[PDB]
């Protein structure tokens, strides 16, 4: 189907513990393929997944001395934001990073993206048209300013709709027999008694990928949204993800409740009771 | 090269 | 200005006592990153534990797996112990075999 190469940094002031770590990490889809660690005993871009290490000396060359010269920009963009906030020396403070671009099944961009967050807040983003910025606040506004004067956008327009697009190209045709197989869910349905008048049904699937997954239960075939307990998606470890969703029932009316999962590795999808 | 040169904010 | 950790402690395959398998605790939606955690076997530490390199959702919150060898038996009781600047003390979670 479609498919998404992102890369999310970290940069994190530690005052009195030496300068700001950062660290980069690549995905396409739910893989990661690559880190990068100021803090790692040799910083380097290093493969963290199988398809990407026939990539030769000079792939990883040429990314670690990017990432290297990253780890003193986001230095210098740490200090720029402490200022730009009036904030004292003493804290601690994050900035974090998302950018690459989409594909559809065809290979063709369907949107670019490159956006900052400073504190866990939103701070600028490259707006859909790759040419303008949304920025969240004055402070903000002044990064925009900045980056307006030295057209900055051109240069992140150039990349996301060439560089970006034709590695990610390359690294499904590489990583094919992986990164384009969707592995269903494996389900099933248990049953627990929480008195001598209720039960819970908790609805399970299991070592499915990509992580995108709809679970739900129905009550006579209305969805049962407020009453549903849904755990968030999680790693297994192994590539798959995981997921439930449990609700609680009378005792006796267990055949009125269905489970609904809905998953791309799926021929169709499946209608779950208990038993 | 695949990774992105940065800007400081 | 700060989000506390959601918890999830599990096994990577489905558990069979006597069979060696991963023990996982997910620790996501929160923000700063810094964060300490623990596995647990009958209170305490385990030694080997490794993680997942430091990432975040779209929401700008950070996620970390840690995760260990091990071999589930009737009688051992697993733990996730996750300590957070939004958390006055270390919050625990015990592994259960049906979540």
């Amino acid at each position: 189907g479609s498919h998404s190469m992102r890369y999310f940094d970290t940069a994190m002031s530690r005052p009195g513990r030496g300068e700001p770590r950062f660290i980069s990490v690549g995905y396409v889809d739910d893989t990661q393929f690559v880190r990068f660690d100021s803090d790692a005993a040799s910083p380097r871009e290093e493969p963290r997944a199988p398809w990407i290490e026939q990539e030769g000396p000079e792939y990883w060359d040429r990314n670690t001395q990017i990432f290297k010269t990253n780890t003193q920009t986001d230095r210098c963009s740490l200090r720029n934001l402490r200022g730009y906030y009036n904030q004292s020396e003493a804290g601690s403070h994050t900035l974090q990073s998302m950018y690459g671009c989409d594909v559809g099944p065809d290979g063709r961009l369907l949107r670019g993206h490159n956006q900052y967050a400073y504190d866990g807040k939103d701070y600028i983003a490259l707006n859909e048209d790759l040419r303008s910025w949304t920025a969240a606040d004055t402070a903000a506004q002044i990064t925009q300013r900045k980056w307006e004067a030295a057209r900055v956008a051109e240069q992140d327009r150039a990349y996301l709709e060439g560089t970006c697009v034709e590695w990610l190209r390359r690294y499904l045709e590489n990583g094919k027999d992986t990164l384009e197989r969707a592995d269903p869910p494996k389900t099933h349905v248990t049953h627990h008694p929480i008195s001598d008048h209720e039960a819970t049904l908790r609805c399970w699937a299991l070592g499915f990928y990509p992580a995108e997954i709809t679970l739900t239960w129905q009550r006579d075939g209305e969805d049962q949204t407020q009453d549903t307990e849904l755990v968030e998606t999680r790693p297994a470890g192994d590539r798959t993800f995981q997921k439930w969703a449990a609700v609680v029932v009378p005792s006796g009316e267990e055949q009125r409740y269905t489970c609904h999962v809905q998953h791309e590795g799926l021929p169709k999808p499946l209608t779950l009771r208990w038993e | 090269a695949a990774a992105k040169k940065k800007y400081c904010l | 200005i700060q989000r506390t950790p959601k918890i999830q402690v599990y096994s990577r395959h489905p558990a069979e006592n006597g069979k060696s398998n991963f023990l996982n605790c997910y620790v996501s939606g929160f923000h700063p990153s810094d964060i300490e955690v623990d596995l647990l076997k009958n209170g305490e530490r385990i030694e080997k534990v490794e993680h997942s390199d430091l990432s975040f959702s779209k929401d700008w919150s950070f996620y970390l797996l840690y995760y260990t060898e091990f071999t589930p038996t009737e009688k051992d009781e697993y733990a996730c112990r996750v300590n957070h600047v939004t958390l006055s003390q270390p919050k625990i979670v015990k592994w259960d075999r049906d979540m």
